[PDB]
RNA sequence: CCUACGCCGGCAGGCGCGGGUAACCCGUUGAACCCCAUUCGUGAUGGGGAUCGGGGAUUGCAAUUAUUCCCCAUGAACGA
């Protein structure tokens, strides 16, 4: 896999300066404005559950409020329930969503799938 | 005017027929992937004159439109006049036209239906993407 | 159906603007344009041209109307 | 009787204009000159090659017209009907570095004075060459 | 084809 | 002197009906330089007679919605059909304006009679003021309906449209309309 | 030695000042010819065609506008023009030709000498403007 | 000087259009009094 | 917070520099249509720009269900 011409290896291994230039236009605006201390420590509890997995196994899913969160490429390869209002979806974060937020993948309502007309 | 002699009544340009007859400025727009002021700034640094048409040009003239075409960074298209700034893969300042325009829209709809992104499965369905107030439209096409 | 007027001149084409145009009471771009199947383009530009021909006369003279008249 | 720029039809000036800045031929030429529009309520590309000699010669008259208009006058001044959409049309105004840049290029000709007002008007030499200009196109108006 | 992961809702999205 | 658009003259135009003859003033002193004139005549009655008559087809020619306050169009129309119908014909076309003005009006019209219900007409005799209007409007909506889409310019389509009505063709839309109502006039009485 | 009069339509005003000069009509500084609505030319020219130019002889005449549209200015300098010819010969010349061309301009068109009796009138709530009000709906 | 008279003009009238004068005047005191309260 | 002026931005915008707690400073409140020239030429076309794919910049704790604005490309219905 390859993002903007840089791989996961190359991406993994580059540093947090250099990642903003590589985003969208409200990617690279909220890392302007730098993270909160809630992602922080979202992302503190993320490397602690992605570290204490057997070498085997993936990591244990955190669950999360959270959806204005951009996916940084650094989740890669974990497990994270993303609440949409009543449900934490499970998401595995792929490395082909690295632009975009969390939000977008637990779909908060519920299709429309219509009836039929009674009294109109 | 003038009765061009060699005038090419059909124009194949990148498995496109353009009605020749048509102004030249006007029948690079018929292909997908070029509008009207693409092809503009195209002509201006292609140095055709707007007054002519389209099959009354010589194929060097052609064959350097092509050129430019395909080379938009080496010609002074600079990197807001292209169809795709940066893309997923490489992120390259690059112009896409027709058949690798509905190959990369295609791409990208792959790619976000196996995302499972919220923007994939309305283009698997075939839905409004950009959060309209269908409370009193979805009419035509709806079935 | 298709109102796809030729665009560029012909023989035949040429044959009548030369021609047939000095004979008609009334000169129009739209006229000349509608008799013989060719667009207000070309007519506009081909009547330019009747002006540099000096055969005939050029009465009104706007954007979008410009009046030629038969001479004499 | 010394003729007056207002006396004479403007956009015949305006044309005239253009001719003399092309016979001139110095001038510092900016590189966007075959990319940009106007602003951006406009659509297509204007479809003359020559286009910046045209605006810096009407530029230079709308100098003429009045002292006391910056580049923020400039953008006001070329103005237009942004169509939005289906949404309806607005006032939107001009572009701020094309107008300050064609000031900037005509100012490399001293013909563009930078005051202590603040905006930038003419140059005596400006108002000496537009009168000049004005009496050819006067003689081109009162004697054809 | 539905992600060991997520929840029946998602995959009613599915 | 006073002449239409500097050169047209007005001492050479003759009322034919005498039962319209005061109802269109272009004559004497109600020739100006434009149809232009930007006063009231519709202050209260009859006060839109003595406006000239230039200045009707002016102003029943931003009928249309989109062109509803655009009257230099409208004049510059006005100029064009009069300068088309001075090459096609070479008289005066004031001339040719007031005999298709007098040619084209409805000379008996019918009109609803009864309860809303009873739809039997009862054909009447025309007012000359609204045969004046009703002449006017036909030639007006004759020059629309048949330059909506044509190569044709509007002025050059209200030429030849008033060229054909003042010598009552069978192509004039006003001249049709005219015999339509005229033979609803036969079927009613 | 000058007379200092005006023209009035809705928003448009027209200031006249005139003297004994050569002939000379400007306005701010432009001639008759100008002014872009160039039609209604014919209409700006209506106090010289009407009256000849042998009776704009010896006379200065400065015409400066402000504000209306562009067809109510040049109402408003037909206005200004006329009254200001006609004021001129009152005050200087005297009273037989200034009311010989009074009779002409007004029998050709009052409108040349008298203003405009109506302006866009201001508003009473209810609509969006005066007159028309706004629309509801049934059922 | 001339060209001064008939600015000066040119503003009575824009004034009587507006209109009126002392109204205006009246407005203007009115105004001033108001800034300096300010003060 | 209304802005002028200057500088840097192909376009949205930044940076420096005053007036204005207000008929003053924005403000002469320098507008749109309109007009005069250019191009198009009656067809789904350059009309209509929806419907979208890439970006870019602001507003803000927060733009993902497109906040808004801008730049390419897409061009459906619609024939009164």
């Amino acid at each position: 896999f390859t993002y903007r011409g840089v791989d996961l290896d190359q991406l993994l291994d580059m540093s947090y300066e250099q990642l903003m230039q590589l985003y969208s236009a409200r990617q690279r605006r909220r890392l302007n404005r730098g993270l909160r201390r809630k992602q922080h420590s979202l992302l503190k509890r993320l490397r602690k559950a992605k570290k204490e997995a057997p070498p085997m196994e993936k990591p244990e899913v955190v669950k999360t409020h959270l959806r204005d969160m951009i996916i940084l490429p650094e989740m890669v390869g974990s497990m994270v329930g993303v609440y949409n209002g009543k449900t934490f979806n499970q998401v595995e974060i792929k490395p082909e969503m690295i632009g975009h937020y969390l939000g977008e993948f637990s779909i908060t309502y519920k299709p429309v799938k219509h009836g039929r007309p009674g009294i109109g | 005017l003038v009765i061009p002699e060699k005038f090419q009544h059909i124009l194949r340009v990148l498995n496109t027929n353009i009605d020749g007859r048509r102004k030249i400025a006007f029948a690079i727009t018929a292909i997908k992937g070029v509008g009207r002021r693409y092809a503009h700034v195209v002509l201006r640094k292609a140095d055709i004159d707007l007054t002519k048409r389209a099959g009354e040009l010589t194929e060097d003239e052609v064959e350097r439109v092509i050129t430019i075409m395909q080379n938009p960074r080496q010609y002074k298209i600079p990197d807001w006049f292209l169809n795709r700034q940066k893309d997923v893969k490489d992120g390259k300042y690059s112009q896409v036209l027709a058949n690798g325009l509905d190959n990369k829209l295609r791409e990208d709809l792959e790619r976000l239906k196996k995302i499972r992104a919220h923007r994939g499965l309305r283009h698997f369905w075939g839905l409004r993407v950009r959060g309209q107030h269908t409370k009193t439209t979805g009419r035509r096409g709806r079935t | 159906d298709k109102l796809n007027n030729l665009v560029l001149f012909d023989k035949a084409t040429y044959d009548k603007l030369c021609k047939e145009v000095p004979n008609y009471k009334l000169i129009t771009p739209a006229v000349v344009s509608e008799r013989l199947k060719i667009r207000g383009s070309l007519a506009r530009a081909a009547l330019q041209e009747l002006l540099s021909k000096g055969l005939i006369k050029l009465v009104s003279k706007h954007r979008a109307q410009v009046i030629y008249t038969r001479n004499t | 009787p010394g003729v007056t720029v207002k006396d004479v039809n403007q956009q015949e000036f305006v044309r005239a204009l253009a001719a003399f800045l092309k016979k001139s031929g110095k001038l510092k030429v900016p590189e966007w000159v075959d990319t940009v529009k106007l602003a951006k309520h406009k659509e297509l590309a204007p479809y003359d090659e020559n286009w910046f000699y045209t605006r810096a010669a009407s530029t230079a008259r709308h100098l003429y017209l009045r002292g006391g208009a910056g580049v923020g006058s400039m953008t006001k001044i070329y103005g237009g009907r942004q169509r939005n959409g289906v949404m309806p049309s607005h006032f939107s105004r001009g572009s701020k570095s094309v107008a300050r840049r064609v000031l900037q290029a005509l100012e490399g000709l001293k013909m563009v004075e930078k005051d202590q007002d603040g905006g930038r008007k003419l140059t005596p030499q400006g108002q000496r060459d537009l009168d000049r200009i004005a009496g050819q196109v006067a003689a081109a108006n009162k004697k054809h | 084809k539905v992600p060991k992961g997520t929840s029946s809702y998602q995959a009613e999205w599915i | 002197d006073i002449k239409l658009f500097g050169k047209w003259s007005t001492d050479d135009v003759q009322i034919n009906d005498i039962s319209l003859q005061d109802y269109i003033a272009v004559k004497e002193k109600y020739a100006k330089y434009l149809p232009h004139s930007a006063g009231r005549y519709a202050a209260k009655r009859f006060r839109k007679a003595q406006c000239p008559i230039v200045e009707r087809l002016t102003n029943s020619m931003m009928m249309h919605g989109r062109n509803n306050g655009k009257k230099l169009m409208t004049v510059r129309i006005v100029k064009h059909a009069f300068e088309i119908i001075h090459l096609l014909t070479g008289e005066n076309p004031l001339q040719v304006l007031v005999n298709a003005i007098i040619n084209s009006g409805p000379r008996e019209d019918s009109t609803r009679i009864g309860r809303a219900g009873t739809v039997r007409r009862q054909a009447v005799d025309v007012s000359p003021l609204r045969r004046v209007n009703q002449a006017i409007w036909l030639l007006c909506t004759g020059a629309r309906e048949a330059a909506f889409r044509n190569i044709k310019t509007i002025a050059e389509c209200l030429a030849d449209e008033l060229i054909n009505a003042a010598k009552g063709s069978s192509n004039s839309y006003a001249i049709k309309k005219k015999d339509e109502l005229e033979r609803v006039a036969k079927s009613n009485r | 030695q000058s007379v200092q009069v005006f023209g009035r339509k809705k928003t448009a005003t027209a200031v006249a000042h005139c003297k004994r000069g050569n002939g000379l009509i400007k306005v701010n500084g432009r001639p008759l010819e100008m002014i872009e609505p160039r039609t209604l030319q014919y209409k700006l020219l209506e106090p010289v065609l009407l009256l000849g130019k042998e009776r704009f002889a010896g006379v200065d005449i400065r015409v400066r506008v402000k504000g209306g549209g562009h067809v109510a200015q040049i109402y408003a300098i037909r206005q200004s023009i006329s009254k200001a010819l006609v004021a001129y010969y009152q005050k200087y010349v005297d009273e037989a030709s200034k009311k010989e061309i009074k009779d002409i301009l007004i029998q050709y068109d009052r409108t040349l000498l008298v203003a405009d009796p109506r302006r866009c009138e201001s508003k009473k709530f209810g609509g969006p403007g005066a007159r028309a009000r706004y629309q509801k709906s049934y059922r | 000087a001339a060209a001064a008279a008939a600015a000066a003009a040119a503003a009575a009238a824009a004034a009587a259009a507006a209109a009126a004068a002392a109204a205006a005047a009246a407005a203007a005191a009115a105004a001033a009094a108001a800034a300096a309260a300010a003060a």
